[PDB]
Order: C-alpha cells, then structure tokens, then sequence
RNA sequence: GUAAGAGCCUCCUUGAUGAUGUCAUACUUAUG
RNA sequence: CGCUUCUCGGCCUUUUGGCUAAGAUCAAGUGUAGUAUCUGUUCUUAUCAGUUUAAUAUAUAUUAA
C-alpha cells in the first residue's frame, strides 16, 4: 500500500506549473493581439495534421466564439471546404451556422448538403431541424419531394408523414401515407394506414384498402398481415360476417396455417368473441 | 419491427445503433416535446401556394425575430441535452493512475478482463 | 525520389504494409465505427510485432476473429518477408562478401533467433510426448552397456570424499582452469565481476567452497535458467552457453571430479578422442603409421580390401532425453552427480528478450560434456563393432591393447574390419574385404539397392581436391564400396538415433 | 502552367528514342486475330499431357536392420506454404547450426 | 536477501516495465541484479505461480510423473501446474522422508519514490525542454508584452514588432480574412441585407471588458473542488 | 466488431499505470502441446526391471 | 567537448505562521 | 395516483501515433563548490477616535440639539 500510495502522492506532484491568467482582457487591442496568437497555435496545430477533426471543432467553437461571423464563417467554409464526405462534421459546421443570429445561409447551407450527399441521415435530421425552425409548408414540401426522390425511408418516412399530419390536416398525409405504403408495402404500414385511418373516422376506404391492400401483397399466407386488419376492423366495427369470412380465409393458410399460436389465438378472440360456449365452437 | 402510432409514453433504447437512433430519437423527442402552433392564423397567411411539393419560391420573408427566438430556445435545449453525459463518480481506493489515459485502460481493462 | 534500398526498402514495406492494411481494415467492417479503427492499427500492428519477433502467440481475447485473421495473414507475409531475405543474407555472408557489422551480425542474430524457435519448437511440439523412445533399442542398449560395462569391469566411485591431498589439488587446479580461461580485465559486466568475486571467495576459504560445492551439487537442484550465444563463425552457428557463476565452480570441481577420478580409474577405449597428446602428431603417426605396420595392408594380390570411413558425429544433443543418462550415467558414475548433471541439461534457454525452454538437449559446453559425449560415442562405438571387435580392442584386463594393435596378428584376424576410431565428432575406420565376404555383402546391400545398374554418388563418393589427378575414377569394386558403406550404415542401424 | 522548367538532372537523358513495333516473326496483330491458338494449345497440351513417363562378424552385432525401406517419407519436391522449416529451411538450418 | 521493499519496488516496476524489461528494475533496485529480478519474479513474485498450500489428491500425480520424470524436473513444472521446480523438489523430498519414516532501507524508499517519479516522468527532456520553453516563453511574453503595454499606455513612440517576413505566427497571418474563406450564395442572388444583419449581430456578439475564456482551467478546478467535499457526512 | 485494448508487448513509454492485466498474456501462456504418453513410462519400467 | 535558434550593430466575493549550524546519503562541472 | 421543480443513485460511448540487431549495451578509483530531511526558544490582534443630522457660502468654513 505504501508503493500505490507513494505513486499517488508522486503523481500528484507530478503536473507540471500551475496557469498563469493574468491581464485577462486588458490594454485594449492586445487582447486582439492575445487574440492573434491563440488563433496562429490553432493555425499551426491544424497545420501539423490536415486530417485532424478535433483541432478543428476546436477551431470553430473558439472561433465563433471570438471571430464573430466573418472568421467563424472562414473557419467552416476552410474545413467544410476541405471535407467531401464525412458529412457529421458539415452536421457540425452546419449546427456552427445554425447558431448564428443569420440562419439564411444556414438554411440555404442545410439545402447546400441537400444537394451534397444526403446520406439519408443528416439530411432527413437537418431538414427535420430546418422544417422545425420555420417554412412549415416548403420544408415538408422539398423534404417530400428529396424522400420521393432518392429511396424510400421507414422511421423518417412514418415520422414525416406523422409530423404532416398533426401539422395542420391530414387529408394530404392520407395521399401521402397512401404512395409512401404503396412504395414499399408490408403488414406495418398496411395497419398503420388502418391506425391513421382508424382515428380518422371514414373506414370505407380502410376497409377497402385493406381487402385490395391484403389481396395484392398475397404471396404464401396472410398470418399476421390480413389476419390482424381483418380483426381489427371486425372487433371495430363488429361485424361477425367479416369474422367468419376471416376465419374462413385462415383456414385455408399454408405452411401449417402460418403461425400457430397467432391463427390460433385469433381464432379464439373471434370464437369467443362471437359465440364460443359449447357445441360448435368447443369441437 | 414497429413502424408508427399515435402514443407518448417511456421507452428503453440508448443503444449501440447510436447517430441514427439517437437522431431519430432526438426528433422524435423534439417533435412531441413542441406542440402545434398559431399556423392557423398562417392560415390566414396561408394562400394559394401550400401544396405542390416543387416549389416556385422557397425563401419568402421568412418570419420574424420572434421565430428567431423561438428557433434559439431548442438550440440552447439542445446544448444542455448535450452537456449531460456523465458525473464524476470519484474516489480514493485500489492504486493510482496518470491522467485520462490510464483511466481509460483502466475501464477497457476492466472490460476485457471480464468476459 | 524515395527507395534508396539499404535499410530504409525494410521501412517503405512496413509502412506500405501498414497502408493497405488501413484501407482492408475500413472495408472490414461495413458501419462499425470511424474513430475505432485507426486505434486497431496500433493493437494489431504491435502484436504481429511481438508476435513474430516473439515465441508468443499474441492472441487477444475477443477479438475481431475475421480483422485478427487478415492482419495475421499478412503478418505470416511479413515474417516471410523476413525469412526468404534472411536466407538470401545467410548467403551473402557465407558464400557472399561480408558488409560492415550491423547488417551482418544483426541478421544473424534474426536467424539465431530462428534456430532458437526451431530447436524450441521441435523441443516443446515434438519432445513433450513422443520422442523417438524406441524402447526395443532401449533395452538393447542397457544390454549393451550391462555386458559392456561387465566385461569392462571398472568402478562407479560417486565422489571423492576428500581422501588426500590430490582433491585439493583437483580443486586448485580447477579453479586454476576457470580462473585462468576466464581471467581477463577489460571492460565487460558483472559477470566477469561475480567471476572474480567467485575467485577470491574461493581461493580465500578452498573448504568452505569446496563442502558448499560438493553438498551444493550433491543436495541441490539446477540452478536459475542460464543463457546462450551463438556467433557467425561463417560456419554452422557458434554454440555457446553463458553460466552462472556457481555452475561454473561446481562444473570446475565436476568436471576435475569426473575428469581427474576418470584418469586414475583408466576408463577409457584405446580408440577416442585426444588425451594428454596433440592431435597432428597422434592421427598422423597412429592412422599412418598403423595403417602402414598393418599386415598386407598396401600390398595384397587379390580378393583383400580395405574400407577407411571418415564419419563425424551428428547432433550431439540429439538424445532429447534424459533417461538416458539417468540409467546408463548413474549407474556408470553416479546417482546424485548424473542427477544434478542431466538436472543441469533441463535449464531454460534465454535468447534476448525471448525465453525457450528446452530441456531435451544438453547445454552447449558443461563440466562433463566431455565425459558425456564420451560415453554416448563410446557406447555407440560398440554398436556397430560388436562384442567381438571391441573384445578385440580391449585387450588384457591387466594391460589392455595398444591404439594401432592388440595381440600380435590375432588383432586383424578375429576383426575383420582393420581398425576404427571417434576422435571428438569425427571418426575413422579402416576394414579388410575378403573377396567372399564383400561379394556377399555386396550381394546383399545389392539387392537392398534399388536399381539394376545406375549407381549415383551415394554414401561415399567425390574425393578430388588434393589427389586431382591422382585419385580413382569409378569401378565396379567402388560401388561395392558404397553397398559397403551402406553395411556400415546397417551394421550399426540405431533406432532413433542422430546417424550419418 | 508555362513554368517550372530550369535546370535537368540525370537519368533525364534522352533515352529509347526509337520504338520497336511487333515484328511478323514474333507476334503479328493480324496472325493474331486468325490465330488457332484454342486449338494449337489443346493439341500443345494434349501431347505434353499425353507423354509423361520418365558371416559370424554380422551375426556378433547387438543390432539389426533399423532404417530400411524408407526413402520416400521425405518428399523430393513439395512446395510447401510455410516459411518456417518445410524442406528448404530444414536443410538450411541443418547446414548453419550444428 | 530478497526484502519486502525490494518485492514490491520489483512489482511496481514490473508494472510500470513489464516482463520484457530485465536490468531496468535491477538498476532501480540497486545492488539487484537482473538476472536475480527475473528468476526472483517469475519464480515468486510472478502472481501466475499459486504459494498458497496445496491438492493432496493432486499431488498424487506429481509423484508417479517424478517416477518417470527423474531430474528433468524443468519440463515437468508445467505439467504440475503449480510450477516451482524449488518447491516441487522440495515437496518430492518431504513425501520421500514422509515414506522412509513410516539507513538503507530510507534510501532504498527514496529511490523507489524516485523510480515512481521517474516513471510518471517518462515524458522525457525532450517534454521537459519543451516545458521549461513553454514556460519560459509565456514568462518572457508576459515580461515584453507587460513593459511593451505599460510604454503604449503613456508614450504614443513606439516601433512596430520585428522584421515582418513570416515570424513564429503563421506566415503573413493577421487574423483579418486569414486563410482563403471561399464563398458561398443560396438561389441566383446576392443577399445584403442578411449579411449585414449578420455582421451587426456579429459586431454585438464581440464586445470590450475584461475577462479571461478558458476550458480545461474550469473543468479541472470543479474536478479538484468535487475531489475535496462530495458527500462525506459518514453513516 | 470492436477495437480491444492493447498491452504487454513492448515500448509503453506512456500511460505507465498498469492494473496488471498486462501479464495475464493469453489464455495459460501455452498448453501440455503434445501432453505425455506411454513410451517414457515404458522404458522408465524397462529401465527398473 | 557542439550541431541549432534570438534582438539591440461609469460599480465587487468562501481567511491554515517566522530568524540562531555541523555528519551516512542523492544530483550537477571541459581543474586529475 | 398523474404533472412540474429540486436532491441522491445506476448503465452506454470518454482513443498508448513508425521500423531494423531485447533497436545496442550496463557501477561504483580519489578530489572542490552548491542544493536536498529532522530537534530542546516565543503567541495574537476585533483597535487609532476627531458622531451624527439639517441649512447657507466657495472637500473646507460658520450656525442650531
């Protein structure tokens, strides 16, 4: 214990000088001169390594910090210039900008990375940061025109159009859920257009999207696909024609009628749903 | 796996998925922690162009300085998000160490030594 | 203008290595991280560093398996990058003309270090298990050695117990040959520093270091693992061993026990080594002129031949393990001294930074080497002559045979084969053929050579440089001499032995 | 750029000023657009491929035969991956360290 | 000898050398030598060896062995598991008659703080010369500079700097449009009035007083007031 | 796929705090390789007999 | 024992002491 | 029980810059100057006092309790 001990008490005599801040901020323009100093250390240390990121996070923070615009949008426009990919770091030039009282060349900077590799992150965050910040209708209008443009999305395409609709109205989220789903159909968006559709009261075209949504992405079996709409709008609406016709159709499912336990415990939700007790339903 | 609903409620992630996850997270987080606004007096604002995705002018008057204000508070939002990480979660035992350096051999040693 | 070759081509392959190697690692992964991965350069490069250059495996524990086996790959082609040029610089040193020092002795320093690893690795991979026991061939040499040994009827006196004053001056005369091949003053460390403390301290108290020896080596096991050394002689390595300063003591006082006790017991083949005489003189006059007093030895009319084979040894610390020298040293000396000495043979070899315990062979120089390569050469000796022939050299149990003769014409007469003699690795032999008897020989290696008619140089064969002109061109008696090199090979025939 | 040329160095020399085009004896581009060579070499391979061919002093020893009937056990050529000892550095070693 | 001082000044220095590292600690322990250190350390102070007691019903199997073994006892230490050929013999020979029955050390201390200094010290003179012109640097600026300001502040005399060609600044830097800034337009127009907003936000940000902005200065004196009282109270 | 640590080795010239787990090495530092079998002890018996 | 560099030819802060000289020992010198 | 604020606790991320032959080796001759640990001697002052307030004249002077 005496040699860890005597380790600690060395080390901790071991730091070299304490600072010396003194004439902080004094005698008018040295401290532009301090000022002049601290940004040609920060001038070389990006100089030793052209690839260093953090001298030159360092070098924007202290410089929007100290050098105002003018500088501070030198020192973003010198890195951002000098980075083609990695496009955290324009995230981080941009975010730099964002700051700023201007927000004009931020915003246009943010569609400058648009047309800069979206790399499907930074773009749909930066246009959800943009859109967020003002231009409700033009944010959501150019960031569904860029996501309809270059792939589909799933989180940001279902977050898109959920920050549409509760916007202002749903009636163009609905067209919009509709080409989004029909871009890339599956189960989850089939029942979340049901969901949407569902609080929106209507369900004509729910119904019917369903029955021709569940008819087109029939493939092998329906399991968890048509099965959970058609219990869905049948213990909505309750309707017992739908839920024979359901089970009816899951009866003729393959592959071991699909999933065991989820035919089986939607067969019996709509058996004890619908009558249960003895004779038929006990057999 | 889940695509979307309509719920707020707590949830589990922090995990390794990381810049995305904490991303979506944060607009999720970001988009529920704001609620609507006066747009519909916008809707007086509102006419004739709103629709049409490609648009003929992008730029307009912006807002104001209020919408200035109101875009600054998030951003400070954000920094205190971000200047939560960690504590100190110091103390005096075992033996010592040399900076930050030893400190983090100290953790990956940890880390590899149990397995 | 870059690759200026010298040393500096070894530096633009590590750091060229290093590049690809960056750019295989970042396609390694297809997310991952980006700052994780320069990190990776440093681990994997370090641990392909020590571990080629070392005997480690370097294996990190929960490592990325397909990362680890791509770096390990191509750090396999960095060791090969070491390997075919060091070859090419073994061969430039030998063959080639020498450069400067550095280069020279550094890389054979590398290929020290690569012998060092071979001998290790057929030490721990080949010597924990199996090793070429042959226990049939076991058996018949403790036979031999029992009949030999019976026959010979000398003593297995364990140790003086200090009986006059000839120990003491085995003891002086000991410490006299260690201080004198040890004593020089430049320089040098605390080696030679505990050589001479060592010195002084013994020859201040003779008794007290001599008891402390004697219950030392008597009681005590090895001592600490000692080292080793081999230098470019240009010829096969330099085998040296550093020791410790009490070793070498008790190696002084073993070696005058065995040596001196050895001596005054008169153990010994009338063929060996040198003793007590100068080679030049002894082979000259004792080859020449007992080769030239042999009976019809140059002059023979017909169907008389005879057969000189000039054999070395092979691997002298091919034995690989220590039984035995267990049965056949102790019981042929002694218990506790062929315990301590095989204990000696256990120590574990350090080369540099790296460590390689082998404790199959014996050390490269020791107290009773001498001894020891004595008794396996001498009990080998017997292999291939017989009781008979060796029955012949040894003579009257009072006065037993002379070097070049036994008794009168019976020496050639009962021994078909002339003469033969180990003196230090080589040997030589020398047989007369009667037409009968190496046609039947040479019947039977012939039809244990598989081929009708072409015979290449086989054993023996390419004798040229001083009779250029002078010497034999080939007949159909000199390939029946080389199915008579092949009846030495066979008259001997050890199991698992180093042959030649 | 209309700059950077002053003074030369060696190896700058001019060199090889004359080219030297393919002649028909070695290698012409039209023989070569003609050429049987899918066949030439199926029937080049299929020759190359189709020939290859081509006593009381005894009895007194303590021992008998050991080694005998052992030649092929080390292959007389195999290229072998590793570096470390395979056949080539066996020998090499065997012959610098004894 | 083989003190308690020299064990652990050998495993402090084992763990600041390393097993690689021979007469490093044999320098540091003085009168050690390394070829001591390492037989000493990997034979006793190396933790991988087990001092502690012994398996009865293990031990069993070192005695057959030790009936094939004999003397080669180095190679059947790893086969034991408990290594220590010393105490293995010793051990064979306890169970054979078990069966035939039936001033300095303050300079020793200093060295090792020393040693201990020495290795938080590894920086090397080329750190510590860097330090001391780092230091010395900062002092002789703050000298000039303090007398160079204490002059302007009365006197309106005064010459300009050195001579101007590059300096040990970055070459021909004076912080106004340093490094090429480039430029950047939004859509087919030259916005003015936001670049002149932005100037005068710019213009309001930077303003004159007396302060000093630092970083690492805050975080290491709240991590010192943090070290000093957290919680305590005991219980 | 992560980056481990890296000690032991050679050089570490800095960061000198090292909460052992240098020397732990890999694994046993080895295994018995080609472990013991019957030949020694048959010829230790010849050897007795 | 010596390669390199530098310049002069208009407004604030958390309260732990000191002066009478000598040995073993450690480090720095081209004077031995 | 829900929401807001404050206090304490837990987890993720927090990063040793190259190579050849351990890269190469290992002790104290004396001599001058300087620096480097530790011991028997003493112990306190919150005071100086020439207050305050109001009015007038140019911090000072005068008048009124």
């Amino acid at each position: 214990t005496a040699e860890q001990l005597l380790r600690e008490a060395k080390e901790r005599e071991l730091e070299l000088l304490p600072p010396p801040p003194q004439q902080k901020i004094t005698d008018e323009e040295e401290l532009n001169d301090y000022k002049l100093r601290k940004r040609k250390t920060f001038e070389d240390n990006i100089r030793k390594n052209r690839t260093v990121i953090s001298n030159w996070i360092k070098y924007a923070q202290w410089e929007e910090s100290l050098k105002e615009i003018q500088r501070a949008r030198s020192i973003y426009e010198r890195a951002l210039d000098v980075d083609y990919r990695n496009i955290t770091l324009w995230l981080k030039y941009a975010e730099m900008e964002m700051k700023n009282r201007q927000v004009n060349h931020a915003r246009n900077i943010w569609d400058r990375a648009i047309t800069t590799l979206p790399r499907v992150n930074q773009f749909w965050y930066k246009y959800t940061y943009m859109e967020e910040m003002l231009g409700n209708v033009a944010g959501a209008r150019q960031v569904f025109e860029r996501w309809m443009e270059w792939q589909p999305e799933e989180q940001a395409w279902h977050s898109y159009i959920n920050f549409e609709l509760r916007y202002k109205e749903v009636d163009r989220a609905r067209t919009i859920y509709e080409r989004f789903v029909l871009v890339h159909p599956d189960v989850k968006n089939w029942i979340k257009y049901a969901r949407f559709e569902e609080k929106h009261a209507y369900f004509a075209h729910a119904r019917k999207v369903y029955e021709r949504a569940v008819e087109f992405f029939g493939d092998e079996h329906m399991d968890e696909h048509l099965y959970v709409a058609f219990a869905k709008f049948e213990e909505n609406q309750k309707e017992f024609e739908r839920v024979r016709v359901i089970y009816k159709y899951a009866l003729d499912r393959i592959s071991k009628q699909d999933a065991q336990e989820l035919f089986k415990n939607y067969t019996i939700f709509e058996k004890k749903f619908g009558d249960r007790r003895g004779i038929e339903d006990i057999i | 796996a889940a695509a979307q609903l309509r719920q707020y409620h707590r949830l589990t992630k922090q995990i390794k998925p990381d810049m995305e996850t904490y991303e979506r997270l944060r607009e999720k987080h970001g988009e529920e922690f704001f609620p609507t606004s006066n747009s519909l007096l916008h809707g007086t604002h509102v006419p004739s162009t709103e629709e049409i995705d490609r648009m003929v002018i992008d730029l307009e008057k912006q807002i104001e300085k209020r919408d200035k204000y109101s875009r600054r508070r998030p951003y400070n939002d954000d920094a205190d998000i971000d200047y939560i990480n960690e504590r100190n979660a110091k103390f005096n035992k075992k033996a010592e160490r040399f900076y930050g350096k030893y400190t983090a051999e100290i953790k990956q040693n940890l880390e590899r030594g149990t397995a | 203008a870059k690759t200026v070759t010298k040393q500096r081509v070894e530096s633009h392959f590590d750091l060229e290595l290093r590049a690809a190697v960056m750019h295989d690692i970042l396609d390694m992964m297809p997310e991952g991280i980006k700052q994780n991965k320069a990190r990776t350069i440093l681990q994997h490069l370090s641990e392909a560093w020590r571990c080629w250059k070392a005997n480690i495996p370097w294996k990190v524990p929960g490592l990325p398996t397909p990362i680890e086996n791509m770096i390990l790959r191509y750090v396999k082609a960095k060791a090969d990058w070491w390997t075919n040029t060091a070859h090419y610089n073994r061969e430039r040193i030998r063959r080639g003309a020498t450069v400067d020092k550095t280069v020279c002795k550094k890389n054979l320093g590398r290929l020290t270090r690569l012998y060092l690893k071979a001998e290790q690795e057929r030490q721990h991979n080949y010597l924990k298990d199996g090793p070429y026991i042959t226990a049939e061939e076991a058996v018949a040499v403790y036979t031999t050695t029992v009949h030999w040994l019976e026959s010979r009827r000398f003593s297995p006196i364990p140790f003086p117990p200090l009986s006059y004053k000839h120990d003491t001056k085995l003891l002086i005369l000991a410490l006299e040959r260690l201080k004198e091949a040890y004593s020089v003053k430049s320089r040098l460390n605390q080696s030679q520093r505990e050589e001479l403390g060592l010195i002084e301290q013994a020859y201040d108290n003779p008794h007290e270091a001599l008891s402390r020896i004697k219950r030392h080596l008597l009681t005590q096991r090895a001592f600490k693992e000692v080292g080793i050394e081999f230098m470019d002689l240009y010829s096969h390595l330099v085998p040296v061993y550093d020791v410790e300063p009490l070793e070498k003591i008790t190696d002084a006082y073993l070696d005058q026990y065995l040596w001196y006790e050895a001596d005054k017991r008169r153990l010994f083949p009338p063929w060996i080594k040198p003793a007590d005489t100068e080679p030049p003189p002894l082979l000259v006059y004792k080859w020449c002129q007992g080769i030239n007093n042999l009976q019809d030895v140059w002059e023979t009319s017909e169907g008389e031949c005879n057969v000189m084979l000039e054999s070395r040894f092979e691997k002298m610390y091919e034995k690989i393990d220590l039984t035995l020298l267990n049965r056949l040293l102790r019981l042929i000396v002694d218990h506790n001294i062929a315990d301590y000495m095989t204990a000696k043979n256990n120590v574990v070899i350090n080369y540099k930074d790296m460590n390689h315990t082998n404790s199959y062979g014996i050390i490269r120089g020791l107290q009773f080497a001498s001894f020891i390569v004595q008794y396996y050469g001498l009990v080998m000796d017997l292999l291939v002559l017989g009781l008979h022939r060796a029955s012949e050299m040894a003579g009257p149990p009072q006065m037993p045979n002379d070097f070049l003769s036994f008794q009168d014409i019976a020496t050639e007469a009962a021994h078909p084969i002339r003469l033969f003699c180990r003196y230090i690795d080589r040997i030589h032999i020398f047989f007369r053929f009667t037409a009968d008897e190496a046609r039947d020989l040479i019947q039977r290696y012939l039809t244990e050579h598989p081929d009708p008619n072409n015979e290449n140089i086989v054993g023996y064969n390419n004798k040229k440089c001083w009779p250029r002109d002078a010497r034999m061109r080939l007949m159909k008696h000199d390939v029946n001499l080389g199915r008579a090199v092949f009846w030495d090979i066979k008259n001997r025939l050890p199991r698992s032995v180093t042959t030649v | 750029l209309s700059q950077l040329s002053k003074q030369y160095s060696s190896r700058d020399l001019p060199s090889h000023t004359k080219i030297k085009y393919r002649q028909t004896t070695q290698d012409a581009p039209e023989e070569v657009r003609n050429r049987d060579f899918r066949r030439e070499l199926e029937e080049r391979e299929r020759a190359a491929a189709r020939e290859k061919n081509r006593r009381r002093w005894d009895d007194d020893v303590v021992f008998k035969n050991c080694a005998k009937g052992v030649d092929d056990q080390k292959k007389d050529k195999r290229f072998v991956n590793d570096t470390l000892r395979s056949e080539f550095h066996k020998k090499f070693m065997e012959k610098y360290i004894k | 000898v083989w003190r308690n001082t020299e064990d652990e000044i050998l495993k402090a220095a084992v763990m600041k050398y390393g097993k690689n590292q021979w007469s490093r600690i044999a320098s540091l322990l003085h009168r050690k030598s390394a070829k001591q250190c390492k037989a000493r350390w990997y034979e006793w102070l190396d933790p991988s060896i087990k001092k502690t007691e012994w398996s009865r019903e293990e031990e069993e199997k070192l005695l057959h062995l030790a009936k094939l073994m004999p003397t080669q006892w180095r190679t059947i230490a790893p086969i034991i598991g408990r290594t220590a050929a010393q105490c293995l013999e010793h051990y064979e020979f306890l169970l054979d008659k078990a069966a035939q029955r039936d001033d300095m050390d303050e300079d020793e201390l200093e060295m090792l703080s020393e040693a201990r200094a020495r290795l938080a010290n590894t920086q090397g003179k080329k750190a510590k010369r860097k330090a001391r012109e780092k230091q010395l640097e900062e002092a002789r600026r703050l000298a000039a500079l303090q007398k160079r300001r204490e002059l302007r502040a009365a006197g309106i005399e005064i010459q300009k700097k050195r001579k101007r060609k590059r300096g040990v600044d970055y070459n021909a830097e004076i912080p106004f449009e340093k490094k090429p800034a480039l430029g950047f337009y939004d859509t087919s127009e030259e916005n003015y009035q936001a670049l002149d907003a932005d100037f005068r936000k710019l213009r309001q940000q930077d303003l004159d007083g007396e302060l000093r902005s630092e970083k690492e200065g805050r975080d290491r004196k709240k991590d010192k007031q943090h070290l000093k009282r957290k919680k305590e109270s005991d219980l | 796929w992560k980056i481990p640590p890296c000690i032991s080795n050679w050089k570490n010239a800095k960061g000198y705090t090292i909460p052992l787990d240098k020397r732990l090495a890999a694994d046993g530092r080895g295994l018995q390789t080609v472990h013991i079998n019957e030949n020694f002890a048959k010829l230790a018996e010849a050897l007795y007999i």
